[PDB]
Parts: C-alpha cells; structure tokens; sequence
C-alpha cells in the first residue's frame, strides 16, 4: 500500500476571518506521468487540479473539511479550516498545551486593519497591553495559564474585540 | 479623512410629543455617518419586535465639510406600538464594514408614574424687579418622556425655559420650567398656565394654572 | 490618534476655588502606559510659565494590565478666578512629539445669582411629603455649588438641577429640598446655601419657613 498525503495551511491558523487569504498545499509524491493534485472541500471535487489550492478572498462557505490527494498517495486525512465573521479573532498554533510550552497568540484584524490599545484579555481581566499591535508570547506554559482569552484594541477611532476562546494546560 | 473603522450608526427616539398626540407623526431616526466617498453604498433593513418592515424612508446622501457622506433613514411607528413597548431596530450594511451594524431602540421600561404638577409664584423678594419668575415643578414621573410649555389668555408664552428631567432619589422624574414675565403683568392679575403632557396622564394632559392672591 | 499614552487634565472643584479654606488643584492623568516603556516626564505651564512645585506620585497599574500615572497642581484661589491657563505637557519613549493640554476657568464677565427660596405648592400639601424650592438664576459663569440645611445640620435629601443656559446669557437652575411634611408644618427653617465667584464673600443664603 501507500503513505497518505496531507495538507498544509500557509499560513497556518485554522481560523480565518473574511477576505483573509489561505493557501492550501498538498504534500505527497507524485507519479512521472501524472502531475495532478486532487482537492475536496467537504464532499465536494474541487475542480482546481493545483499541487497547491488558493482561497484568495475567504468567505463562511469555504469553512470545512479540506483532503488532498497526489498520485502516489492515499487520500489525505482532513484538515479543519473555519472562516469567522468580524473585526478581529485570536488566532493560535492549537488551544491545547502541556505545561512548559511555548504559547503563540495573534490578535488578527479584518484585512489587516491597522490596530492599537490592543489588551489581550484572560478571564474577563486585561492581562498584556501594546500600543500598537503585537502577537503576545508565553514561553512556559503553566496551570495559571488555563482561561477564557480574547482579544481588543482601537480601529482608528472605533472599539472592537474578538471572540473569547479557551485554553487549556495538561501533564 | 482616513476612516479605519467604517461608518458609524446612531439611533433616534421620536419626540416626546409626537408619541403622545394623535394629531402628531412619531419617528425614529437611524443615522449612519463616516460613509466613505469610495465605498457610498448604504442599506437599511428595519425590524418591529423582530419582524422585518418595509415602509421606511431613506434620505439621499450629503457630503459633509470633514468630506465623507451621512446616510439618513426614517421609520415611521405607530402610537400604540411605541407606547406598547415595541423594540426598532435598525440594521445598516456598508462594504467598509465585516459585518452590518445593528442599533435598537424602544421606550424606556418600567411602570408609568403619573406627573404632579405644581406652580409656583414668584419669591417675595423678586417684586424688587421688572421682571418676576413664575415657576412649575413637574414631579414623580416615568418614563422621562415629556412635555411643558406655559401660556396665557390662551395665547403661548415665548420667554420660557424647562430644565431637562432629572432622576430624583425614588427612581421617577421631575422638572423644573421657569416662565420670565414683567413685574406689571403679574401684578395687573393676569392668568397663566403650565400645559403638561405625559403618556401616565388622563387624556395625556393636564394643566394648572397661576396668578396673584 | 495613531496609539501611544493618552492624557486627561481636571480643574479644581469649584469649591475648592472659591473658599479660602480649601485648596484647588489641577489633576493631570496619563493611562495607557506600558511596561516596555513606562517612565513619564511632566512640564507644568502657568500662563506660559514652567513651574516646579507639581506633586506626582509613582505610577499604579490597573486590572487592565497598563499603568496610570497622576501628577497633581496646587492652584492659587485668585489665578484660577482671574483666568489663568493650565499646561501639562506629557513625554514618553512611546510618544511621537510631546502632548499637551489646556485648562482655564471660562471666559466671561461674571453675573451674580438671584437666589430665592419659594415654598410648596397649595396642593402638594396633601401628600406626607413637600417639596422646597430654591431658584437661582442671572449667574455667571455656570460654576456654583448649593447644598442645603436645617437647625445646623446639612440637609441630605435634595436634588438639585443641572445649569440650563438662560435666553439672556446668564444661566440659572432650581434645587428642590424634599421633607416630611410635618416638618414643613411645625415651623422648622431651612437654607439654601449658594456659592459662587461673583457673590459677596463668595457666598450667600436665603432662608424658608412656614407662615
Ligand atoms: C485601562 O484602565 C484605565 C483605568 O480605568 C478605570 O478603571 C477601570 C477598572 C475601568 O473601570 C474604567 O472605567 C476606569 O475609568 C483606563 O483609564 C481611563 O481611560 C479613559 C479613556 O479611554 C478616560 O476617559 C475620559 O474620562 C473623562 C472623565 O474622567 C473622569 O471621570 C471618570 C468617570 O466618570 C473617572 O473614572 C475618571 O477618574 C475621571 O474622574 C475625575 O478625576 C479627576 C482627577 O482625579 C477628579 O477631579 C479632581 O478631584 C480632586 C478630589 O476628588 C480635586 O477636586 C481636584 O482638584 C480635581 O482635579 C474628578 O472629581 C473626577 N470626577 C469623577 C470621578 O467624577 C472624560 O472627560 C473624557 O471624555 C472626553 O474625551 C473622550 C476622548 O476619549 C471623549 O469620548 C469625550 O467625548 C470627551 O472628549 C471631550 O469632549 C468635551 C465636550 O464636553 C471637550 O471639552 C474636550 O475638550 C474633549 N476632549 C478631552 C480630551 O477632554 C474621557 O471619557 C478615563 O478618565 C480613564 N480613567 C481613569 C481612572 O484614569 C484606561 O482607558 C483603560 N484602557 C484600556 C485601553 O484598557
Ligand atoms: C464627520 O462629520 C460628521 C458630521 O458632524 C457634524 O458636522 C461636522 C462638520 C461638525 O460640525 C460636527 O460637530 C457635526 O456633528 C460627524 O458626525 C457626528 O459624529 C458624532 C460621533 O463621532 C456623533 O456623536 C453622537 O451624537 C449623539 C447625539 O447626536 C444628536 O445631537 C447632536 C448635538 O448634540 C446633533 O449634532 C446630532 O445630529 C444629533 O441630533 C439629533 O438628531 C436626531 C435625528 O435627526 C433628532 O431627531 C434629534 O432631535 C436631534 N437632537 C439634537 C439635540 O439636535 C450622541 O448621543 C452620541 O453619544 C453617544 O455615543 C458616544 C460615542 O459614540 C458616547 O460617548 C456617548 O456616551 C453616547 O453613548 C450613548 O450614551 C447613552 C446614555 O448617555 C446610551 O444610552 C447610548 O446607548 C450610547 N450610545 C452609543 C452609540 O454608545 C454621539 O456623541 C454625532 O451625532 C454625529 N453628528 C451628525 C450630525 O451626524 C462625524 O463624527 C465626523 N467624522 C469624523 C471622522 O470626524
Ligand atoms: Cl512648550
């Protein structure tokens, strides 16, 4: 038998708010005759034939399932990609850490929108602040860590803020 | 002018006195600002207690001196419907923005609280002067929604001002409207009067009236 | 406009201003600071004049994790009623050029309030409570206090109107003092107390009491 492709987001959030760009990349090998990459969305054939497969403008309808499949390998395990509606969503490798970890979050905007007096909230209570916008970092995970976190700031004048989402800290 | 955020939404009551008169049209007032020059396009959706309605009225477009545009849309309600309770709202959608803006507005809640109305004459020591201060106190009030004017031998009377309500330590409202008159008018007998109309008065109206003795 | 330290200043208390035995001050606020650059020098300006005499206290962080920092000005009673204009001029690494801001009482000749006591209505008397006015109008400018009181204790349960700007320029507003009305009854007196910079002594009462 044969290895199974996979994909690869670039970049790599799995949560994407509209008119964010992603680029779905399918890794496996390919045949000399055949040059083909084959794409589902959900159950539907993607007719782009692509090794790789661009979602150039992003909309709610292209949330789902993505699997790939090259002509060497199996079809791929699915990947998870959800397109958010709004003015800012945190963005983060995966919600889950053992203590120890490295910690990566991102206060992403609507098309890049400038943003600033960017606080990144755990459990209702600002925690790091930055005059303009930064992605915050904690090196080493621990148990105090574990919350609900969101994201704010100011779009030119106007106040806006992300979903909160959880994380979690395990052993 | 930059506009990072898009427009902006604000939402109007009708006036208090319109919700209160039969004679009157009650109408609120969804206006959308900081509409960029390149992105004009503006669309209204209203809703009743959440149902969609389509007889409102949108204003065309006005450029501003800070040059972007204001967008002005007019939903007309029905008397009972405002009095009732019922919530507008007003959803607006621009290409500047992720997503439209909702604003709703409705009556305050609350029981109704039927206004006293109490006038008042001048201070003793204010007949040193050429002109005296005739006084009404409206008083232990809900919702804020309300309306005073003065006047005499049935004609209204110009120079007078109302305070805006005030939240008293009970929870309801009271105000203050001093009427301006001269010294040899209020002496000379004449009768004055302070026209009250709220939604908890019988008839939505009462009056009370004022002179020397 | 574009993100960085932000800056509030508050004049005195208009009381503070107008009795000699208190003392104004002028309140400088800076929010919005971080902790990657969190020292912040303030200049003071009195009438275009640098002063040194400011009293600053080190900085307290919030629940939202920024740092607040407040520098306090003694005023002199007579430079804030003459006019006098405020300057704090705040800088910060994190600053582009310098902020500054300008605070002065309002520009205008002063008016001196009329102040009259007017008694309840003949209705309310009914009810088991009262109402006891007091008018007080022609002033300016809008800064004033008024408080009320009986037998010497200060009266608590009053509320008193916001200014509302008068067609001739002067403002005026009414407070109105609510009491039992068996205490309206028994004859007990009862004092509007108004101060205000145009007033004689920056103060003046009126008194009320039954027939
Ligand atoms: C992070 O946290 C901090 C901390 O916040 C506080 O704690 C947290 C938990 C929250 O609960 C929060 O609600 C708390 O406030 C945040 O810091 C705040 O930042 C905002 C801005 O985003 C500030 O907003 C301005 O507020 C002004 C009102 O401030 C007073 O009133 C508020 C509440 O009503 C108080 O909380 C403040 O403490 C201020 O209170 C006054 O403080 C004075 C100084 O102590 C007192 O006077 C002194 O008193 C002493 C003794 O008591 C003597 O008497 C002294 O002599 C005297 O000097 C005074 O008594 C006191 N009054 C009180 C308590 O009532 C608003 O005026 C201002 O509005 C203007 O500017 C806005 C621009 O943002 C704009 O929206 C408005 O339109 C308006 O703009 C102006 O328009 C007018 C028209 O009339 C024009 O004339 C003006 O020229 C024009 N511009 C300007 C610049 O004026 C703001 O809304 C807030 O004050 C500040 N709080 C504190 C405590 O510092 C921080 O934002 C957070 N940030 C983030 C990103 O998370
Ligand atoms: C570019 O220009 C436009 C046009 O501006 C105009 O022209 C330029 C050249 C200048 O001259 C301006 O001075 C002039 O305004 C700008 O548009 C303005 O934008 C600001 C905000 O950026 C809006 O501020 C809001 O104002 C409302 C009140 O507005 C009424 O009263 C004004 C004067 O007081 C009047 O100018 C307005 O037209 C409006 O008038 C009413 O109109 C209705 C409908 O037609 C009519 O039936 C009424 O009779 C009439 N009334 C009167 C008295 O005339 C104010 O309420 C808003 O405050 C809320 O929002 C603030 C933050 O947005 C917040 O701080 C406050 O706390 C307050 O928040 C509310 O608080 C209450 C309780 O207090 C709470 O219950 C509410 O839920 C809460 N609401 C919200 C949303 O938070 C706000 O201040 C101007 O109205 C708007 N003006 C016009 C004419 O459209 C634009 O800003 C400029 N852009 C740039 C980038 O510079
Ligand atoms: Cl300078």
């Amino acid at each position: 038998d044969l290895p199974k492709a996979e994909v690869i987001l670039e970049p790599q959030w799995n949560r994407v708010l509209e008119k964010d760009s992603v680029t779905l990349k399918c890794r496996g090998a390919y045949s000399p005759e055949d040059n083909s990459t084959q794409w589902f969305h959900n159950e539907s054939l993607i007719s782009s034939q692509a090794s790789s497969y661009l979602i150039d403008a992003a909309t709610v309808d292209d949330s789902g399932e993505y699997r790939c499949q090259t002509s060497l390998s199996t079809l791929s395990d699915p990947v998870q990609l959800e397109v958010h509606i709004g003015w800012l969503l945190l963005q983060a490798p995966r919600w889950e850490f053992k203590e120890g970890d490295p910690i990566h979050l991102r206060c992403h905007s609507w098309k890049n929108t400038a943003l600033h007096k960017v606080t990144y909230l755990q459990n209702g209570k600002g925690r790091k602040y930055f005059h303009h916008n930064s992605d915050f970092y904690i090196p080493k995970a621990t148990l105090k860590d574990s919350g609900s976190y969101s994201c704010r700031g100011l779009v030119g004048s106007k106040n806006v803020s992300s979903e909160t989402v959880n994380i979690t800290i395990t052993q | 002018p930059e506009l990072l955020g898009g427009p902006s939404v604000f939402l109007f009551p009708p006036k208090p006195k319109d919700t209160l008169m039969i004679s009157r049209t009650p109408e609120v007032t969804c206006v959308v600002v900081d509409v960029s020059h390149e992105d004009p396009e503006v669309k209204f959706n209203w809703y009743v207690d959440g149902v969609e309605v389509h007889n409102a009225k949108t204003k065309p477009r006005e450029e501003q001196y800070n040059s972007t545009y204001r967008v002005v849309s007019v939903l007309t309600v029905l008397h009972q419907d405002w009095l009732n309770g019922k919530e507008y709202k007003c959803k607006v959608s621009n290409k500047a923005l992720p997503a439209p803006i909702e604003k709703t507005i409705s009556k305050a809640k609350g029981q109704p609280r039927e206004p006293q109305v109490y006038t008042l004459p001048p201070s003793r020591d204010e007949l040193t002067k050429n002109q005296v201060s005739l006084t009404c106190l409206v008083k232990g009030f809900y919702p804020s929604d309300i309306a005073v004017e003065w006047e005499s031998n049935g004609q209204p009377e110009n120079n007078y001002k109302t305070t805006p309500p005030v939240l008293d330590s009970d929870g309801s409202f009271f105000l203050y409207s001093k009427l301006t008159v001269d010294k040899s008018r209020w002496q000379q007998g004449n009768v004055f009067s302070c026209s009250v109309m709220h939604e908890a008065l019988h008839n939505h109206y009462t009056q009370k009236s004022l002179s020397l003795s």
